[PDB]
C-alpha cells in the first residue's frame, strides 16, 4: 500500500530503537540494514537473547506482521519491548517502507 | 474533630463482568486511538491521571483521595501542575456515558490499572465503592509534588501518602512510561525508549547511560542523556541518596519484584483514604484483551 506513511510510523514506532539506513548504531534493537530474514539475528557484536536464535525464522512480509502484531507471542522471550501493531493497514504501511532502504 | 471516614459503597446490584465490561471498553478505545501524542496513546496520560486524584490525599486530615472523584468541577481542573490530562479526561467521559451508573473516582481508578495491564505491565488488585461527593470535599491546589527538588522532598513528601523508601522507588517505576511536554510542565524528552511499554527500564537507563545536567528551553534544568533519554532532578534524585540507590540497583537485575512491589504500591495509592468494610468483595483481577483472544 502506501510506503511513505510507513516512514512516519517507522519514525515515531521504531527510530528511538533500530535503524536501518547505516550498519553502525545499534542502539536498543539492531540494525535492520538488509533484513529479508538472514535468519535470526546478525552479529556486529550486539548482544542477542537465547531466544531469538532459536527456530530460525525467514522475516518474509508475511510472517514479519505477525512479530509486528504481537512481538512477544510469536518470539517468547524477547528483549525488544513493543506493544504491537493491531490494525492490518499501519503494517502493510510499514513492512513496505524497509525493504527499499535495505538496498 | 472527627477525621474524615470514607466508606466504599458498591455500585447498586453491580458486580466483576459489571465492571469488566468498563475495562474492556477502556482498553478498547486505548487500543482504538493510538495515534494521539505521536503514536504513544492514551495509556501514560490515564496512568498520571489515576496518581494525580491520588495524589491529593493527606494522611493527617484523610482530606482529598481517589474516592472523591470530584475531578469534574473547576477548581482542580485547571491546576497548571494538572496540565495536559484534560486529554486522559475527555478520554473516559465518552465511557462514563454509556454507564451512567459508574462513579468518577472508580472510573478514574479503573483507567490507571486498565491503562498498566494493557502496557504489558503487571496484574493490578482494583477495588469499588468511590462514591461521588459534593464540591466540598474537593482539595486545594498545591498538594501535588514540585519538579524541582531533592530527595529530602521526594521521601518528606511521600510520607504524607504513607509510602515507604521501597514503595516510592517503586511507584517511580511508573515514569519509564511516556514523556514530557513544555505545554504542561516546562520539561521535554521521552523517559525511555519504549514509552507504552511498561518496563523496569527506569532503573536500567539510570544507573548505565551518562546523565548531563543542562537547560532546557523552559530555562527549567533538567537531566539528559546521549542517547536523547531525560529525568527529572527528583527522578535523578533516587541515585542521590543511599537508601534510594539500593533499591534502585535491586529493580535493575530484577524486573519481577518490580512487577510484584509495584502492583502493592500502585494499589495501596488508590485506595488511600477509602475505609472499607469488613463484607466487602476481595479485590478484583481483571482479564486484559490478550487474554479474551483480542
Ligand atoms: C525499543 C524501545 C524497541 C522498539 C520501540 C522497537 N524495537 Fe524492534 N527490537 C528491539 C530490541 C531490543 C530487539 C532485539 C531482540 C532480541 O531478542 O535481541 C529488536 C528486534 C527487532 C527485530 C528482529 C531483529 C533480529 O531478530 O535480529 C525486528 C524485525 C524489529 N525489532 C522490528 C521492529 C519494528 C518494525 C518496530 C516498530 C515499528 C520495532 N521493532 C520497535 C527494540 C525495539
Ligand atoms: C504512579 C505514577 C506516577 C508517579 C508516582 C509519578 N509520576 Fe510523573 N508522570 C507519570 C506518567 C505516566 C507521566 C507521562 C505523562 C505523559 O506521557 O503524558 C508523567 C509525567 C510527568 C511530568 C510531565 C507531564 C507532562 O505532561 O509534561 C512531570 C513534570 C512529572 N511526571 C513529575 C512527577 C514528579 C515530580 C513525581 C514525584 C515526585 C512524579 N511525577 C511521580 C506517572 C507518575
Amino acid at each position: 500500500g502506501s510506503a511513505k506513511k510507513g516512514a512516519t510510523l517507522f519514525k515515531t514506532r521504531c527510530l528511538q530503537c533500530h535503524t536501518v539506513e547505516k550498519g553502525g548504531p545499534h542502539k536498543v534493537g539492531p540494525n535492520l540494514h538488509g533484513i529479508f530474514g538472514r535468519h535470526s539475528g546478525q552479529a556486529e557484536g550486539y548482544s542477542y537473547t537465547d531466544a531469538n536464535i532459536k527456530k530460525n525464522v525467514l522475516w518474509d512480509e508475511n510472517n514479519m506482521s505477525e512479530y509486528l502484531t504481537n512481538p512477544k507471542k510469536y518470539i517468547p522471550g524477547t528483549k525488544m519491548a513493543f506493544g504491537g501493531l493491531k490494525k492490518e493497514k499501519d503494517r502493510n504501511d510499514l513492512i513496505t517502507y524497509l525493504k527499499k532502504a535495505c538496498e | 474533630t472527627t477525621p474524615l471516614v470514607h466508606v466504599a459503597s458498591v455500585e447498586k446490584g453491580r458486580s466483576y463482568e459489571d465492571f469488566q465490561k468498563v475495562y474492556n471498553a477502556i482498553a478498547l478505545k486505548l487500543r482504538e486511538d493510538d495515534e494521539y501524542d505521536n503514536y504513544i496513546g492514551y495509556g501514560p496520560v490515564l496512568v498520571r491521571l489515576a496518581w494525580h486524584i491520588s495524589g491529593t490525599w493527606d494522611k493527617h486530615d484523610n482530606t482529598g483521595g481517589s474516592y472523591g472523584g470530584t475531578y469534574r468541577f473547576k477548581k482542580e481542573f485547571n491546576d497548571p501542575s494538572n496540565a495536559g490530562l484534560q486529554n486522559g479526561f475527555k478520554f473516559l467521559e465518552p465511557i462514563h456515558k454509556e454507564f451512567p451508573w459508574i462513579s468518577s473516582g472508580d472510573l478514574f481508578s479503573l483507567g490507571g490499572v486498565t491503562a498498566v495491564q494493557e502496557m504489558q505491565g503487571p496484574k493490578i488488585p482494583w477495588r469499588c465503592g468511590r462514591v461521588d461527593t459534593p464540591e466540598d470535599t474537593t482539595p486545594d491546589n498545591g498538594r501535588l509534588p514540585d519538579a524541582d527538588k531533592d530527595a529530602g522532598y521526594v521521601r518528606t513528601f511521600f510520607q504524607r501518602l504513607n509510602m515507604n523508601d521501597r514503595e516510592v522507588v517503586a511507584l517511580m517505576g511508573a515514569h519509564a512510561l511516556g514523556k514530557t511536554h513544555l505545554k504542561n510542565s516546562g520539561y521535554e524528552g521521552p523517559y525511555g525508549a519504549a514509552n507504552n511499554v511498561f518496563t523496569n527500564e527506569f532503573y536500567l537507563n539510570l544507573l548505565n547511560e551518562d546523565w548531563k545536567l543542562e537547560k532546557n528551553d523552559a530555562n527549567n534544568e533538567q537531566w539528559d542523556s546521549k542517547s536523547g533519554y531525560m529525568m527529572l532532578p527528583t527522578d535523578y534524585s533516587l541515585i542521590q541518596d543511599p537508601k534510594y540507590l539500593s533499591i534502585v540497583k535491586e529493580y535493575a537485575n530484577d524486573q519481577d519484584k518490580f512487577f510484584k512491589d509495584f502492583s502493592k504500591a500502585f494499589e495501596k495509592l488508590l485506595e488511600n483514604g477509602i475505609t472499607f468494610p469488613k463484607d466487602a468483595p476481595s479485590p478484583f483481577i481483571f482479564k486484559t484483551l490478550e487474554e479474551q483472544g483480542l
